[PDB]
This record gives C-alpha cells, structure tokens and sequence, in this order.
C-alpha cells in the first residue's frame, strides 16, 4: 500500500524531470526519493 | 523510598520482602529501546495560466472593450494618442498607471479605421519541496524537533512556533515494530496577505499513530489537490463562431495541482553497536 | 513470587491498569517508561489475570482513508 | 537563484512586457528616452528608483525600429555552521550551558533568552553508557521582518531522552530540508518554441538546501586523573 | 475464568458499558483502545450478558437522505 503510493508519486516526479524540455530554461530538479527503498 | 542523587532505591522490609522486590525490580530496572524516526515529506505544485484577448475598436461602428486584459482598448487608445502627439507620456497621464505594470505580449494593428489590440500572457510555475527531520529517542519517551521561527501572533500579543516540526513518542512492542504517535507539521509565515489581526501561517499538519514495522518506509498520510478554473467575456453569437471566435471572446485559464505524500521510517535501536553505523 | 511484571506488546501499560483496575477491584500499577505492568496478587488471581492481559493485549488493526472531495461548478 | 528575462517593445507593432524583471520595457524606454534628451535623470523622473535598484546585467539593443532588452541575473548564495557547546556535570544533576542573548519579548513585556543552549540531565548507568535528557536549540534574533508585535526568532530545538555509551559520538536528530521553485511568464504559443522561446519568456528559478545534522558525545569521569587529562 | 474479555464488533465499548452498568448494578468496564469489553462476574451471570451483548451489538443501518429545495420566483 505504501509502495504503490510511494511509486506512484516517484514516477510521476520522474515523469516531470522528462517532461521538461531542454533548451529552455527551467529549475533544476529535486533527487526523486530513493530507488532502494522496498 | 528513593534518593534522587545517587539514583538508588531504599527499601526496609522483612527479608521474604526483599527476595521478592529484587526479582520485581531486576524485572523492572532493564535497559529499554531507542528509536530513530525519520519523516519525509514531499510535496510538489505546479500550475499554467493563461489569459488572452482581442480587443478592437472602430470610431465608426463602435468597439469591444474587456477589462481583465489588464490594459482596455479604451484607455490604450486615450494613452496610444496621447504618446503620439506629445511624443511621450508623463507620470500624470492616467494610462501610466496602467501601462507601467502589464505583462505579456500586447501587439496593436492598425488597419483603415479598424484598431485592433492583441493581449496575451501564458503564466507558468513550478513549485518543488522536500523535508526529512529525523529524532532519536528512547521508547516511550516524547521527543520533539523544532526547526523554524518563533513568531509574535495578536490576541496583549503571544508567541507561536511555526516552522517544521515533528513530535513522536514511540512505543517499542515488542521485538520488531514500534507504535508511534506522530505529530507533525510543516508550518510557515505568509509573507503575503498581511493584517492588523496578526500574520497567517500556511500550514500542513498530520496528526495519528500508526504501527509500522522496524526497518520500513510507510505512508502516514498525503493529499491530492487538483484545480482547474475558466472565465471567458464573449460577444454573444460572435464568439461562439468555432474558431474565428477566439477573436471576440477574452479567454482568462487557470490550474493547479498539489500532490503532498508523507512517510514515516522507524528503526530500532537495540544496542549500542547498530547505534554506531 | 507473588508479584509478576508484564511486558506489554501492543497496549498501553497505563490504558490497561485501569482496565483492570475494575477487575481487580489485588493491586495492579504500571510502569509508564518500560511499558510494563505490575500486578501482585495471589497464584490463582495471577493466572486469571494473565489470560485477560493475553486477551486484551493484542495487536491492533489500521486504516487508510482516502477522502475524494470531486466539485464541478460553471455558468454562462 | 536565476532569472533572467527578454522583453522587446516595437512602435510599430507592438510591445512584450514583464514586470519582476525588475524594470518593465515600458518604463526603461521612458527613462532612456529621458536620458537622451536631458544628458541625464533628476531624481524626480520616475524611472530613477526603477534603475537606483536593479541587480545583473541589462543589455539593451536596437535593431531598426525594434527595441530589444535583455535582463539577467543569476544569485547564489551558500552558508555553513558549526556549533559545539560542551558541559561538565554530575549525572542526575542538571546541567544548562546559554551563549546568547536576553531580548525582551511583548506580551507589558517579558525577558527572553535567545541562543545556543544546552540542558542536559546525564544518568550514569551502569559503569559504561549514560541516559542523556538533552534540550537544546540554537536560536537567534531575526534582524528582518521586525514587527510591532514583537521580535521573531530563527529556532532550531531538539529535545529527547538517548542512552549512549560512554565514548560514542551519535546523532541526536536532523533535518534535510530542499525545495525548488520556477516560474515563467510568456507569450503562450512563441514561448514553448524548445530554443528560440527563451526569448518570449521571462524565468525566475529558485533552489534552496538546508542539511542539520545534531551529534552528542557524552564521557563519563569516574575519577580526577581521567578528568585533567 | 471468572473474566471474559469481549471483543465486540458494531457496538463502541464505552457506550456498551453504560447501559451495561443497569443490568449488572458484576463488573463490568471497557478497554477503549481494542475497544473491548471486560466482565467479571459468576459463570451465570456470563452467560446471561453473553446473550444481552449479542442482542445490544447488532449491526446498525445507514440511511442516505436527499432533500430537494425548488424555489421558482417571478413578478413584473
């Protein structure tokens, strides 16, 4: 139950980081959590 | 009865008592668990804006006008001529005001008689937090973390703690596990929107006890915030034409969205030697 | 013995003094750092006892609840 | 922290304006156009506390009838503590170490002390380890953001109970704490162009890091030789 | 045992132990955590509030309750 939250929230962070496009200018992205956690 | 310098316990009894007490407290008196709590709370916004409108207005027909474009045809016009005939524009021409503070791109066109005013902002951000206090602390003791500032608040005035701030007591049960009673919150001034009344405080508190084995990372709450807001100002038949339309209408988007999670992750201390790594 | 200390897993020794207080009522007090629980009394009240602890002692369940709080507004 | 910002004014066609780049297009020009036909700016031209506060670069370029002003400005700062209050005292004593200062605090006012502090109960159990009930913080005067009401305080307190063994260093507590922020203001199709929309668009980035970490060393003196040397 | 812990299901145990306090005034008290309900009294007795409990911790309905406010105004 907590994976699933913990994931989803991490894939979409991750989904984020991608989403931005280079060339233009945007803030620098956070660490996304942590992969080894579960 | 007890000397509370020393730490030692004084007992007169008969010595059937005393066999009896000594095994109670050797029962009593054993070493008790330590437990590092570590929260994280995460939280990410973001939003897009977006208002655009075309204005235009004809000294023969008449003209549209939308206020909420952040500079109307009508005033744009009035500070537009002025600019031309004195070639500049002084503090006191009421258009100052109102070209002075404007944002995004407002394109004019002339064509014959028709003006024509071209208004549009796309507003964009981002918003990106992450926290972790982490606490040692005996099992059963309540230990708390305070990392903010200290704030006067209106009542005669009092004082308020507001910053991040997590307050836990555990209860070791028993081996493995641990049951903790967590208090948290992440708190702030806002800058924003101050009063005679006293400052606000933006703050996210979560408050329950949860039971959540020795070595795991576990949800303690979270919220999902999603917003979405529209407005359009339209000639009535003209701006519903499916795409030439967009000319008449003044468009004002919005949205929003907050997704917040916290976790909370416990681990045991039993003896001094995990306690060092 | 005629005193035993209890070591409770997953109750609150002070919570289950009273509790038991009304049981007992033998001398029953608890020790709120270690979390344990102490009760003297005789051999067949400890045996008793220790059965109601074991019964009321156990481990308890948890909730997620997930509100969805969906409005939709509009006019023309 | 970066931002940066282009904003270009056409007589012709028309002008790109962003305030929060610190000076808006509309009022620069009325300030540079001022400043050529004068040679320079009295302190009455509205535009003197626009350009009187301004940080970064600002480059302004003319081609034709095509303003084009270009501002940039990219902060960054960095801060770093260290703090190491240390206190003697007999175990089941109590012990309390303050290096700050007493404000007074509104309320009729009342006497406040503000800084680094350590209270600490140590318990000698048994031979080696200890039990330490620490309260500690590390709080100061907040010299900004003074208020009627009352001064505000930047505090950092941790207080628990730990059981550590006599010559270990470990951690009390911590906080990592990171947060980023963005903002843009654009022209809504020209500035999601991937290179050449930079232009229409003005960014303010943000970054920030807090990483507190709290450590306690406790050792025991069990006699005088230990406790010179 | 002279004491049964009762672990109800549907019923609030400190809501239980009152009404319970009538029929028995026996003692009977309620662990508010596990939300459980403890009582001492004679094998009879047990049996006989075994069957009260059983009665009194029925599961309860929900209702859903729409109302419907129209109002229509006019005038000229």
């Amino acid at each position: 139950l907590s994976k699933e939250k913990y994931t989803r929230y991490r894939q979409e962070q991750q989904q984020r980081i991608d989403g931005k496009s280079k060339a233009l200018v945007g803030s620098e992205d956070l660490p996304v959590l942590d992969e080894n956690t579960f | 009865t007890a000397d509370e310098q020393t730490n030692s316990l004084v007992i007169t009894a008969d010595q059937s008592v005393q066999e009896k007490l000594a095994t109670v407290i050797a029962r009593l008196d054993i070493r008790r668990a330590q437990v590092l709590v570590e929260a994280i709370i995460v939280e990410v916004q973001d939003g897009n804006g977006l208002n655009l409108g075309v204005q235009w207005a004809n000294k023969n027909v008449g003209a549209q006008q939308f206020t909420n474009t952040g500079l109307p045809i009508f005033n744009a016009a009035q500070g537009v001529a002025d600019y031309k005939k004195n070639g500049g524009i002084t503090s006191a021409n009421p258009a100052w005001d109102m070209f002075s503070a404007y944002n995004g791109m407002a394109a004019g066109f002339f064509n014959g008689d028709w003006g024509v005013l071209l208004t549009a902002l796309a507003s964009n951000n981002k918003n990106d937090i992450l926290a972790t206090p982490s606490i040692v602390t005996l099992d059963n003791k309540l230990a708390s973390f305070n990392v903010g500032q200290d704030v006067p608040v209106l009542s005669t005035v009092e004082r308020k703690t507001v910053g991040t701030k997590l307050k836990v007591t555990p209860q070791v049960n028993e081996g493995d596990a641990v049951l903790l009673e967590i208090e948290q919150e992440v708190s702030s001034v806002d800058s924003s929107s101050n009063s005679t009344l006293g400052p606000t405080f933006n703050t996210r508190t979560i408050q329950n006890a949860v039971l959540v084995k020795t070595g795991e990372t576990v949800v303690l709450g979270g919220l999902l915030d999603d917003f979405s807001k529209e407005q359009v100002s339209k000639v009535p038949l003209l701006g519903d034409i499916p795409l030439v339309g967009q000319l008449f209408r003044y468009t004002s988007t919005e949205r929003a969205k907050r997704n917040l999670m916290v976790f909370i992750r416990p681990t045991i201390i039993r003896d001094d030697d995990v306690y060092r790594s | 013995g005629n005193t035993r200390v209890y070591y409770l897993k997953y109750a609150k020794a002070t919570n289950l003094v009273e509790v038991l207080t009304g049981v007992s009522e033998v001398a029953i007090t608890a020790d709120e750092q270690t979390n344990s629980l102490v009760i003297t009394a005789d051999q067949s009240v400890q045996e008793k006892l220790a059965t109601v602890i074991a019964r009321l002692d156990i481990r308890r369940a948890q909730v997620l609840v997930e509100a969805i709080i969906v409005e939709v507004q509009d006019g023309n």
